[PDB]
């Protein structure tokens, strides 16, 4: 719950710390939702797929992949982020997850069942420069607003 | 001073000297100048002769009770002595232009690119008062201080087409604001804000719709021309619509492939291009039909959309 | 120059000299000429006497706030010095004629014979600006560059 306090006319800023508020108003603030839709269920190794999902309260989002350890960052490319429209939806063009350069993509190259999740810009290099450049652990990834879904990679076909 | 208003960093001045100009809605200052040395003025000729002009009081408007013209101290006579001519306040043209030109007023623009916009206008009253700019959200609240970037809210006369903050015009960074339709309000500094002296320029902010293309028909036969429209593009920039030569008929010639796209609409140049050179419709100097690999037609955009056309004749039935 | 516009292959010119004519919707150029040497002008006689004409700004229209007439530098007086008369822009007559005469405007014509058509007009503003021609399809698109054959889209006065 968040409150707003007003003060009588003519009061100074410094002198208003102790005096009681003439009136007040309160509002509630909750955390939004950030989920992925398309990178779910199945994935052919080496194939290209789009990034589909929604983000109610987000500006920059990053995609991470985890398998028995750290969440290795996936280098999507330009600025490692996706903007969100007014409809609380973010999208990306067709991207080959394994094709792209980075150690994050290397986990998905081998056949198996893994996990992929998205996270808002609340990380911001877990404190520092305004860029998503880390490999957030389980505690760091879960602490912020995020969501993950199970994914498994299937070998190629013809 | 008066007539050179920005020379003293003043937004206005009401110290009228002899022979200067005065506008309809002014409020003359009775301090030193031609407001205490000569407060009573009378008309000279035309519809204004005989009519008096009281400088100690605000001047009326809409060309009633104060006809436009030169005013004497003696009236219609043989004296040419402390002097006032009465004009009308006017805003003639005003536009919103991007950092590299291109009017974007009354048209939706991408939030990403709406970060270096400019506001320019031409107004008649430059000797008297500058013109203010006030950005208003669709909810109707003054957000000017949030979006202001420079020039101190004052835009000079002329300076239409000024893409830099060095010239007259104010820059607004509307990138941070959400999607919606916004209104920019221009009006005089103090008094000249009534009709014909103020103008509201609208502006739409929305999510960047990627380039959209539509056809008036999808199922057509050969020979039937089809008009294609490009939608949601930045004004003043040149798109390229490409045509894969594999869809072309095999028995086509070099001159037969350069006429797939017509000069209809906003199309600028037509021809066939390759990774190294291009063969336009002007001459058959570049790649030939077998040498080239793409057919193109560079097209600009005026407003929110541009329209072109194609010749489905000599196209493979697929 | 001004008054002989096609003599310099120009579609327009806004360098007004003393004694020339000016039309309602013009936008005078403040460069060399009677736009920086004398930017303030006042009326002479009739309904235009006393009224001022600001050359540094676009000129209003519909005969309001700018009465038609000769304008002095001094106003109604004993001076006949840098000078402007204000007329109105006008197109009087215009027709579409076949290669051997015969008006075909507003009338259906055969596609076979519609291959050597001409467009002609008479306009008042010949000293200031030429008049453009723009062919529009029923769908409402500029097809001028496809159908143009010559004369460079500019049609002269008379003719």
């Amino acid at each position: 719950e968040v409150d707003l306090e007003v003060y009588d006319a003519g009061v100074s800023a410094t002198a208003a710390v102790g005096q009681d508020a003439t009136n007040d108003i309160t509002l509630t603030i909750e955390e939004g939702g950030t989920t992925l839709s398309s990178p779910t269920g199945q994935y052919v190794v080496g194939s290209e797929v789009d990034i589909n999902g929604t983000a109610t309260s987000s500006d920059s989002v990053a995609i991470y992949v985890r398998d028995d350890g750290d969440w290795q960052l996936l280098e999507i490319g330009g600025d490692n982020e996706i903007s969100v429209d007014s409809d609380d939806t973010f999208e990306e063009e067709d991207i080959a997850l394994s094709g792209l350069s980075g150690d994050g993509s290397s986990i998905l190259s081998l056949t198996g069942t893994y996990r992929i999740g998205v996270i808002d810009a609340s990380d911001a290099d877990v404190g520092g420069d305004g860029s998503v450049d880390d490999s957030l652990t389980t505690s760091e990834f879960t602490s912020g607003v995020s969501s993950s879904n199970s994914i498994r990679v299937t070998d190629q076909a013809l | 001073e008066r007539g050179n208003l920005d020379a003293d960093s003043e937004s206005f001045n009401k110290t009228i000297q002899s022979g200067d100009r005065v506008f309809l809605g002014e409020e003359i200052s009775t301090d030193a100048g031609l407001g205490a040395s000569n407060p009573l003025l009378t008309g000279t000729a035309g519809n204004s002769e005989g009519v008096s002009l009281d400088l100690s009081s605000p001047i009326p408007q809409t060309t009633e009770n104060q006809p436009l013209g030169t005013y004497d101290v003696d009236g219609s006579g043989s004296a040419t002595t402390p002097n006032v001519t009465l004009l009308a306040p006017r805003i003639t043209d005003s536009e919103i232009l991007t950092s590299s030109g291109g009017d974007v007023t009354g048209s939706a623009i991408s939030s990403s690119d709406a970060g270096n916009l400019y506001v320019n206008a031409d107004y008649n009253y430059e000797s008297a008062e500058k013109v203010e700019v006030t950005v208003e959200d669709p909810s109707g609240t003054d957000i000017t201080n949030e979006v202001l970037s420079g020039t101190d809210t004052f835009v000079d006369d002329g300076s239409i087409g000024s893409t830099s903050s060095t010239g007259g015009g104010v820059g607004i960074d509307m990138s941070d604001q959400d999607a919606g339709e916004y209104t920019i309000i221009l009006e005089g500094a103090e008094d000249l804000d009534f009709g014909d002296a103020t103008e509201t320029m609208t502006l739409t902010i929305s999510s960047q719709d990627e380039i959209g293309i539509e056809l008036d028909s999808e199922s057509v036969t050969q020979g039937t021309d089809v008009q294609y429209t490009v939608t949601n593009g930045i004004d003043g920039n040149e798109h390229v619509v490409a045509m894969d030569l594999s869809d072309l008929q095999n028995d086509a010639t070099t001159e037969q492939a350069k006429e797939v796209f017509r000069n209809i609409g906003d199309t600028s140049e037509v021809g066939i291009a390759n990774s190294s050179a291009t063969n336009t419709s002007g001459s058959s100097t570049g790649p030939t039909v077998e040498t080239a690999d793409i057919a193109y037609a560079v097209v600009e955009i005026d407003g929110a959309s541009a329209v072109g056309g194609i010749e489905t004749q000599y196209l493979d039935d697929s």
